[PDB]
């Protein structure tokens, strides 16, 4: 990796990591987007100009109030070194959308949420209260055909760990769900304590290995922000670039970055975001010497 | 080497949240979680007397 | 179903001894002391404050 | 199980069990104790007359102030439905023993103790405290090479449940000990709930199988009353003719007693403890239906 190190360093010494990365177009040129279009859809986008591509939005099964089965939500799939990562990226759910988000949950076999927000920040808010406070109500909440209970939570300096059961009211099976919230971002900007999203990173890939170990197969993380597209893109684009340098694939994080806006519009939606996750390699990096 | 966590639960009797302060690894620490999603559930000191 | 059992420690960091009070299955009861042999342990309500 | 509980039932209607009991002899009749008989040794042994043969005796490695490596202990071996058995049965540990004692522990790979007494009994000791007490001087205590800490209890209402830490001084090596304690025999006579020891046999046998499934083979449980062969004899009897009863064997228990007695002397002590033996087995038939 003492290549990988210097090869990194060199290419932002050039000048160009900022030049390129203005040149990716931010969504497909000939996309299509019918059914976030619908005008019945329209209040279930929490940012209207942020929308799945049709032909890798999370289907679910209609529902006569939602006979689309429509959510703000995407398949983003890539191929590294033989291995298919699957995420789900998705907007923070609305009020009216949190049963939407519980059967997206249950339709995917998910065990692993990465939530890269607070539910307020500086007062805006950013994504609904979606799962049940400890202590409040039997520490459970029901989310239209889904029961869902809080069993503990564990709190890290930079994020928190929540381990959730979800009861399928109709059949009673239950399935355990691990809500993983990063608490450190900054109300603007990105955040300083670049260390403690690398933290954050290390707790979702444990517990996506135990999950997966439990169930002795690797369905999709659920990684949500507000829109879904910038925190959520700067998490899975970190990720899959520490793959690729831990095992030594040959790809540049603009080409990544481009597959990545090839399947949901968006995907790092400022410069500053994508310098953030060149720091975020160099410090893993550096953690490695 | 270990180190110190919090783990927040509620009491399987009477709703009242109950903190527990543990040493331990990274490996037992998990291990301790998942014992919660399984049946584990505690007793505030109260319910218990 | 889950039974009611009692689980005498010491505190890691003073001696003092900790009964913690658990409804559990025979396995994650079993699971449980298993941690304790492990690396876990808990530290009593002063020490922690 | 039906014709076993009914075969069972019959035979102690048949007015010979007791009968057969008192022909069986006590003690191997050429038996040799050499190890045992030598003055050196006397001291070692709680019940002077109740000794291990000299074939079988659990021998420990050398020392300068025990150069016979002798403990007063048996290796009892039975075979039933292809599988071996391995008990070592021993007296409880004298304050002088001790370290013999965890000597045994050590080199046999010992992962459980069954304790069929408590410390005193009636004003008259049984055993030494041969293990720490909780929140007694870190929980610790040291024992010859040998430290022990106790991690945890959790009492039953017939029998209690300790875990132990044993630490070999000059290697560093830690292991783990399960120390199983019946606490319900009574001073005099023999137990009048035969539910509360069936549920401690069922606990040994918990504990036999999670340690083994730990060390991912098969070491001797240790068993041991005040002399090692009465209560010590119930317990190993009953265990064996339970698996015997599951897995439908035809032996019978005199047959089996009688292989016993060929391993350690005295083994079952009183036509009381007999009796008892055949009401353990016909509650864990009755138990099955
Ligand atoms: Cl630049
Ligand atoms: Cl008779
Ligand atoms: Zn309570
Ligand atoms: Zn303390």
């Amino acid at each position: 990796m003492d290549e990988r190190f210097r090869t990194l360093k060199k290419k932002l010494e050039e000048g160009m990591v900022f030049t390129e990365y203005e040149q990716i177009p931010k969504k497909k040129a000939n996309g299509i987007f019918s059914t976030a279009a619908l005008p019945e859809n329209a209040e279930r986008s929490r940012i209207r100009e942020v929308v799945p591509y049709e032909e890798n939005r999370v289907e679910l099964i209609p529902t006569k109030e939602n006979n689309t089965g429509y959510i703000n939500a995407s398949h983003i799939k890539v191929v590294v070194g033989g291995a298919e990562w699957h995420y789900i990226a998705t907007q923070g759910p609305l009020p009216h959308t949190c049963h939407d988000f519980w059967q997206m949950v249950w339709e995917q076999g998910v065990n692993v949420i990465a939530m890269v927000t607070a539910e307020e920040e500086g007062g805006r808010t950013k994504s609904h209260r979606y799962w049940p406070k400890l202590g409040s109500k039997h520490s459970s909440a029901t989310y239209g055909k889904f029961k869902v209970t809080t069993k503990f939570r564990t709190d890290s300096v930079c994020y928190a760990t929540t381990g959730l059961k979800v009861k399928h009211l109709l059949s009673g099976q239950e399935r355990t769900v691990w809500h993983l919230q990063y608490t450190d971002w900054p109300d603007h900007g990105c955040p300083e304590d670049v260390q403690g999203f690398l933290s954050y990173l290390e707790e979702i890939q444990s517990v996506r290995r135990h999950t997966n170990s439990m169930l002795e197969r690797h369905p999709p993380i659920v990684v949500h922000c507000s829109a879904g597209v910038g925190r959520t893109g700067v998490l899975i684009l970190s990720e899959l670039m520490i793959y690729c340098l831990e095992h030594n694939e040959k790809v540049e994080v603009p080409m990544m970055l481009r597959l990545l806006r090839e399947q949901r519009m968006f995907m790092i939606q400022t410069i500053a975001q994508y310098k953030f996750v060149y720091q975020v390699l160099i410090q893993f990096l550096q953690n490695s010497r | 080497e270990p180190q110190r966590h919090t783990m927040l639960c509620m009491c399987c009797k009477c709703e009242a949240r109950i903190e527990l302060v543990v040493e331990s690894s990274a490996d037992d620490l998990r291990a301790f979680q998942q014992l919660f999603l399984n049946t584990l559930s505690f007793v505030c000191p109260w319910c218990a007397s």
